[PDB]
């Protein structure tokens, strides 16, 4: 259905790591989207090409929303398209970058969110989801979406940061690590950094398979518990999503 | 409507019930062409063939001499499918 021919294409949103994003028009509306470009040449190169044709698929049946909407796709001869919800207050890492740090009721109802989305994605057995803040856009309420094709994403990596033990040691994983990773993320909305950053990759590692961490002073006690909650090296001992959203520290904090 | 794959297709050669037909392939692999042609009187069913992608030229014949025909060529990508069409007439 969704053609190039029907979209009137703005200025650049910004550069990703195959081509540029744009804001679009939607010509006969002038519905306002935006347009993903990512050149075949590029994506071949890196040999990604065949994922980003699985993961188009995989994300244009996600409806949630707190999860980036991809309307469609098409290509020419030298690109890649993809339309996509349009996001108009960026990252939430360029947000954490002017704060330096989100206050309790912002992280927690961030969390929110995305304890929403991943339960929705999990309902749907697609689990894993991308959920750095580097990754992360906000709607036009300041509410998160999730973009996931991290690999599209121009930035040292912040995968590592992110990865629970059982995938650092390439075990077999389940929906299970989509709780480490909201228990990292909410250390670092909270505190402005990961809590396993090292400056090599053996000592990140070690730090991550120890699960060896520290709170700063200021963070309060109902935040380690619910940080230490989801940070469990055994997977089956993480909560379950719902336990998130009902722990005292998010429901005293979150505005959803 | 803004561009098509192949592009600048045209007929090299004829005789009186085939056409000798070239277009210009594009930098990324393509799986194979689609050629379709019928008599342009709309009336006639079309005939299609399919090339492989490392070709640029086609024959086509079992032709009627002396009749107006539309010519039409599009790629395939093996991953993102189909591309916009381009079409040429030709009187054999
Ligand atoms: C490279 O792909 C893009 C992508 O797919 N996308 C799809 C999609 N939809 N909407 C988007 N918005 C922006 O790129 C953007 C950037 C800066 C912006 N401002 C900067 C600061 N603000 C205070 C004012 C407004 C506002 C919007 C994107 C990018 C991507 C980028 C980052 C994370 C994930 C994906």
């Amino acid at each position: 259905q969704w053609a190039l021919e029907d979209f009137e294409i703005g200025r650049p949103l910004g550069k990703g790591k195959f081509g540029n994003v744009y804001l679009a028009r939607e010509k006969q509306s002038k519905f306002i989207l935006a347009l993903k470009v990512l050149f075949k040449a590029q994506l071949e190169k890196a040999g990604v090409e065949h994922q980003l044709r699985r993961e188009v698929e995989i994300q244009s049946h996600l409806r949630h929303p707190n999860i980036l909407r991809l309307y469609g796709y098409f290509h020419d001869a030298t690109r890649v398209y993809l339309i996509l919800e349009y996001a108009p207050l960026g990252t939430v890492y360029r947000e954490l970058q002017k704060l330096s740090k989100f206050d309790e009721q912002r992280t927690a109802t961030y969390i929110t969110e995305l304890a929403n989305a991943l339960s929705y994605c999990h309902s749907k057995r697609v689990i894993h989801r991308d959920i750095k803040p580097e990754n992360l856009l906000l709607g036009s309420a300041g509410e998160l979406k999730i973009a996931d094709f991290g690999w599209s994403v121009h930035a040292l990596c912040g995968t590592l940061d992110y990865l629970p033990p059982e995938m650092i040691e390439g075990r077999m994983h389940d929906e299970k690590v989509d709780l480490w990773s909201l228990g990292v993320l909410c250390y670092e909305f909270l505190v402005g950094k990961p809590p396993f950053e090292a400056n090599t990759y053996q000592e990140t590692y070690k730090r991550i398979s120890r699960v060896e961490f520290t709170f700063p002073d200021f963070v309060t006690e109902g935040a380690r518990d619910l940080i230490s909650r989801l940070l469990k090296h055994n997977p089956s001992q993480r909560p379950m999503l719902r336990e998130v959203l009902e722990h005292p520290w998010i429901t005293a904090n979150s505005s959803k | 409507s803004v561009s098509s794959v192949p592009t600048k297709l045209e007929v090299v050669a004829a005789t009186p019930t085939s056409l000798l037909i070239s277009w210009d392939a594009p930098a990324v692999t393509v799986v194979h062409y689609v050629i379709t042609y019928g008599e342009t009187g709309g009336n006639s069913p079309v005939q299609e063939f399919t090339v492989p992608g490392s070709k640029s030229t086609a024959t086509i014949s079992g032709l009627k001499p002396g009749v107006d025909y539309t010519i039409t060529v599009y790629a395939i990508d093996f991953y993102w499918g189909s591309y916009s069409p381009i079409s040429i007439n030709y009187r054999t």
